[PDB]
């Protein structure tokens, strides 16, 4: 599993890979790892399937019902907290074999300069967490892969395109060195998925956009 | 016993007699909540759910638990299973058993009446549902408009002689605000809300300030 | 605390006068719910298990509790055990019990009246059972028809006179809304009946509605 | 121990085998695996009867509860969510022995497209889920010949009987290949149970097709 | 321990060897282990004696506690449910060693055929059951020789009689190779006990005339 | 029923009748809090957050226990969240809900009145807002001034007549002493939400400072 | 209820007014508790704290109680915190609340009236706080001289013409016991304590029989 | 990680490195050690990340709790015993592995000598506490290192800047012996945190000072 995020001027982009194994098996192939948890934050997750999937859903539940409750959404440090607490509440579990740990990007309406209002913030298993003023972080098993990738293309990231193409070269390299992490199978038709927030929200990018991207690094590769 | 009944129904009666008037119309757009409101901050309208609006009359503190409670068990009940499931029959169901409780068992009964609203998701084509609980738990199944609070009469006849299916959104607004003014009103004295069932997921968004005032000329 | 239970005999009882009537009736395919309901989505009958349906009377709040209690009793005896082994009976005895608590132990009494009804199992022979349970836990075993809610003695009367134990769906329908028209006076229509059968037919889940332009059929020709 | 589950145009087929064991010893040959929990899905479960036949009965019957509760039946995902959360509730008795993974199969009848409405679901032990969207699915200590096997014919499922065919030749490589899954045993008559559902629900499949399609399959192997 | 029960045209028949150990040690010659636990049903249980018998009378308990309750008998299947559900209930103990398996016998009254209304049930320590449609079946450290010896001798069933003489045969293969099963005790005339189950009840079956069957079958061994 | 709800009210209405005044008014510098209070060391003005403050009239312990109660919240709900998710209007509905239960509920309803007011944090520009809890819950959103305690008609009647927006703090604290006495420093507590304050915004106006502030 | 409240306010009260009277006033040393008491072992006169002490008047058991509950408060508070921490302003600001739950939710209200006093740590200059806490709660802040129980009023006056900032011990005894006396007494009929601002570490201590008696001359 | 702390004349100062590691791997390079808990105390905090920020904000908040609730800050004291009752409250997840010390610098107001009111307090994972008379402490994995420089440099400690150089010191030995403490980044721009308390209170040193201090070590090892 690789979950990658990433800053570029006015905005954040997160994208994750798409396969889903038992040790060397693999149980899926088009799977969902990152999920618009607000109007302004994604979330992707690594770990146990289970795990992911109920923080996630856990997680947007949470934040809507305080904003539905109060008449006023979360400040983005009161999300982080509140996402923080969730893991280490599973910190139990996590010891037991139940482990996932969340990447968490975002766009603060109310920060100052509205082309740094990106945010970046990644978590351990006890909860304790860390926005990255670098511009990138990883999260699963291909994480070092990808972030180390990142690390090399990130000067080339001036907007969201040139952002998202970095995001899913990354994503490209970690399935490249780690067998857990799915590249992009051009048979299927299944690639990473990807999110893409600004000041008019967050939105999904279209897989054909991704595809798009996927088969420009590939060539890239070959000649 | 029949003595605490009767003085119980006439506390409350009295009690959302004495209270601002809100009225809640299905047009062509989904669902308009207007309700009389001088507050800034303080709401009598609210979101329960994706596709489901709240409205109340009467005692703010009681008919805003009310309100919260009712978010709780709408965020609930979607996360327990999915968030489709989650009704306008579901809620106001639960309000009139809530309500029942509350009436027959609290130390004091609730001086509120509730409207729960629902619209169709995106796409999809159902008739808009309007439900009316009374602080007693009574529960009524409308299809045109609700009233709730002050002196209901003049403004359900105004709406009973005002109203036609379909309206568009300045149509319905101006017939809402007539109904309202036929008994004992700007922008700094109304709150406006809509259930737009255009809206792809969350169909509550409010109408304030300049918009609505553009929509009030 | 004489007056204690007569207040409360009288709150229940005047409660359940000043709703909407119900009817329920046995006919050659089953068991005939009819009642007097504006509601689109609000019901006064529903389904309880396979061959046992439930109509009521009164506060709309309340015998929604009693009727999501007799759908949790049924479901937890029948895992218990079977479904077999749930009766209409069971059904009705416990609303019997349940009810006697709430009238002598609740704030206040519930204003309903209640109606189990069960069915044969499919390819049974068997006759229709009805079973009346009042505000005070009262249980009445009755042969024919039920009748909840209003002045019910006009209903009564007319269903005397002109019952068939043997009718077909459509007549019995007929009987039944001339019977409730007779209680309140020319048009009982759609938009304000909600009906529905415990049809022995079925092969598992007797509980059917008749509902819209079905029911329209069922009411003209 | 070796269920199956195919998307076929218009509906689902879920078929398993009727093998019963303890260790190597076998405990039971008629046994049924495949439960119609509800008018639109069948779950076929594998692992210990005890839990999976507890998991199907405790299943159906919360599904028709909501049902007459609310008068509306669960949406499918709802009907996913609740599987999942039993499951959960398991996992602890489940890494004591008492293990059990459910495979859901369904007709949504609120989808859009009827003739792609049907679903497959698969399960972990912590209630893990995933919708198939690749057509079909296996479950049990044959799982993953039955799965290879569907792989290789599944260009052939073109309405409810060539993907009944495929079912039941998926659960005849499955025990071809694992000793706890049971064939066709012909001395005896007894044959895999299936469930079939389309728009019109689901229904049990006569064993009588089932045996027809056995025999069709065994002398084509001859 | 050996129980065995066999349908046959009519009826249900079950029966079981008397011998109780503590290891090697004979602790018991008389006991008894197959009960009627109401008019139409008979329970054998095997493992420990105390949880055994506790099994038994608890079950006979509690079907004629819902029956006095509730006026009417369980279906078939609510009884086997029941035991099910009491066995489940001392899987626990079991894990500890205090294990019992139950066999159920009945004749199902609500059964469409009367013929074949005899109904045979085999439990697991999880509570796991199965209705045994081949016709016979049995429990305890002599289950797999009894049964089959009963695999071979079923077709000699015609009626209750040779269904009975059939079961007395398989208890006594059973105590043939296993030693924690007792065989007919010719000195003390100690035999194995019988119940016999059809429309007319359930009925023990008076010890002489399975002495009769005991005494035929040895002779029938020796020449 | 209506007899026992119909006492309750007349006993905390009685209550809050016969309490000493106090004022809250919105000033160009933020909120200014001034309560006729002859204690030396008994505050009925209070800092509940960053941005958010407290006061209160009619029984002490009463309004006490409301106040640590409000403090407990407000810290409560900043860690559970963020120190910025905590506002003056959670706070009020919060005191709304909490003062109708104890009306309803508890042995004596409280004689109480409550005002939350919060100011702008620091750097930006938001009007202040002033809210108002009664004895039985009921909650007001006010704009410029709340006044509670004692015959507030004679009060409330001063401040419309010579209440101006953006007044200087002396000119707002010389209104609100002249609206009260409708009085020196050791007979009044005076504090202040100073909307130009980084962090904690409420701070008290004690001895030589408030008299300095007086006498213009 | 309001009825009730009343009753309650009236025998307490009364209860209060049957009562021996007590006064603490502040004097050069510190502070000075002088209360009627005939009693060899029953005291009125108590240590709470480092620097903090506390009088009673009104039912013997009732006050006992509220004495034993506020030396719990302030141990527990200092043993959580420091026995620096705990000041005479909390422990009569935790009274006024318990007085006020009791008077409003126990059986029957105590027939107490409280005083906390607080005296200057060792080496420090800072003028006695005089506290008075009355059955209902009530909290009063006082700068000179506290006088509980019995018919007050000649006793305040009495003070009142003849306190002055500073006394000396002896002249504070003198002018208090006229006082009360106002309201024969003697070492056998009194209970007196002070809480001395030079002790080091625990400033309250008793007078006693012979000393009294020099001091009384 | 390591965190100094040092008494100077009329003041205190206390200083930690950037430096975030999971093992090897250095997770952080810009995190905040030390924290201003309230006007008159900071605390720098060594060990778990979650349990180490967990502890100054929980901390933080106590203290103006008890601030707004009683109308008084704490004495110091009650300060100290408040810190090590949250640390023996950890003692059990310490125990698995969730371990955090905090180092404890304050100015009390209330003390004698408004000189000597600065103060220094340590703690253990059992929350029993040290108030350092020597002048100077160090808590993390550099803090031998820390405690040995500052013990041949605080002769030199006469006002608040030298003060503040012989931390910004201290914390350079502690990063050249010890990996796990990061050292002045010089590429990225990254400097050790550092906060001074005297009679006016508690306030943020500024980047670039510290940068200069350090760039002036750095130049005078070379
Ligand atoms: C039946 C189909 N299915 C459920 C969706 C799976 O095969 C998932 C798989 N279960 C397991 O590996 C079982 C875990 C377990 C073991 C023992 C007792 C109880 C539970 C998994 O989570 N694998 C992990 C491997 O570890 C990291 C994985 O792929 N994780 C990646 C991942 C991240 C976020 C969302 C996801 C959603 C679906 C699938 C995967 C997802
Ligand atoms: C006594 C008759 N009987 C009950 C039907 C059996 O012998 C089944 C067998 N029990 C066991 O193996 C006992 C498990 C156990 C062991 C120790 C302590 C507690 C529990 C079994 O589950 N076997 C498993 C083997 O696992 C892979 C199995 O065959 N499972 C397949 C299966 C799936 C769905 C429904 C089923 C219903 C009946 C029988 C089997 C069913
Ligand atoms: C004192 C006389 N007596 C009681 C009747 C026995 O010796 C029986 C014997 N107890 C034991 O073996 C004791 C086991 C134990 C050890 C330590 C802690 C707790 C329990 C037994 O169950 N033996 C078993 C051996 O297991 C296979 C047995 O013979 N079981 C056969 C059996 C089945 C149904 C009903 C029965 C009733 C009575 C006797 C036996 C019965
Ligand atoms: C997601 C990024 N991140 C969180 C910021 C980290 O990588 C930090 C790292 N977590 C871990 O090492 C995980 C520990 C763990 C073990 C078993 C189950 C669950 C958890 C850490 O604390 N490392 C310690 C190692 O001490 C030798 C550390 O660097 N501690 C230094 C430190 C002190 C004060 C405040 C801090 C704030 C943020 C980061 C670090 C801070």
């Amino acid at each position: 599993t690789t979950i990658v995020a990433l800053k570029y001027p006015g905005g954040v982009v997160m994208a994750g890979d798409r396969r889903s194994t038992q040790g060397n098996m693999i149980s899926g192939r088009d799977v969902r790892k990152v999920y618009i948890t607000d109007d302004y934050t994604a979330t992707g997750i690594a770990g146990t399937a289970a795990v992911a999937v109920e923080f996630a859903r856990l997680y947007a539940v949470e934040l809507e019902h305080y904003e539905k409750l109060e008449g006023v959404p979360l400040t983005f440090a009161g999300k982080i907290n509140r996402l923080a607490i969730m893991v280490r509440g599973n910190l139990a579990a996590a010891m037991q074999g139940l482990l996932a740990l969340p990447l968490l990007a975002g766009y603060d309406i109310h920060a100052s300069d509205p082309q740094s209002a990106g945010r970046i913030v990644s978590f351990d298993a006890a909860g304790g967490w860390n926005i990255e003023e670098e511009g990138y972080q990883a999260v699963g098993s291909g994480s070092l892969f990808a972030k180390s990738s990142m690390k090399k293309l990130y000067s080339q990231v001036t907007d969201g395109d040139s952002g998202l193409r970095v995001a899913v070269e990354a994503l490209y390299d970690a399935a490249d060195d780690d067998s857990a992490t799915g590249g992009p199978d051009l048979v299927r038709g299944i690639f990473p998925t990807a999110v893409i927030i600004d000041a008019d929200g967050a939105v999904d990018v279209p897989e054909s956009r991704i595809a798009e991207l996927a088969r420009a690094i590939i060539e890239s590769r070959s000649g | 016993m029949e003595q605490a009944m009767r003085e119980r129904s006439e506390l409350a009666r009295k009690g959302i007699a004495r209270a601002k008037s809100v009225v809640a119309l299905a047009y062509a757009g989904g669902v308009l909540f207007v309700a009389e409101n001088p507050s800034r901050s303080l709401q009598k309208i609210s979101e329960l759910y994706d596709r489901v609006g709240f409205a109340a009359a009467g005692k703010f503190n009681e008919f805003d638990n009310l309100r919260r409670g009712g978010i709780q068990f709408a965020d609930t009940r979607g996360y327990a299973y999915d968030r489709r499931d989650v009704t306008g029959r579901q809620l106001a169901n639960v309000y009139a058993q809530t309500l029942g409780t509350i009436f027959t068992e609290q130390a004091k009964p609730y001086e509120v009446e509730l409207c729960v609203a629902e619209v169709a998701h995106y796409g999809e084509t159902k008739r808009p549902e309007l439900y009316r609980i009374t602080y007693d738990g009574s529960i009524a199944d409308e299809p045109h408009f609700v009233v709730m609070g002050g002196t209901t009469e003049p403004i359900a006849n105004a709406l009973k002689e005002s109203y036609a299916e379909n309206a568009s959104l300045t149509d319905a607004l101006r017939i809402a605000v007539a109904a309202l003014r036929a008994g004992s009103l700007g922008v700094a004295s109304l709150e406006v809300a809509v259930l737009d069932a255009n809206r792809p997921r969350r169909a509550f968004r409010r109408i304030t300030g300049s918009a609505l005032q553009a929509l009030l000329v």
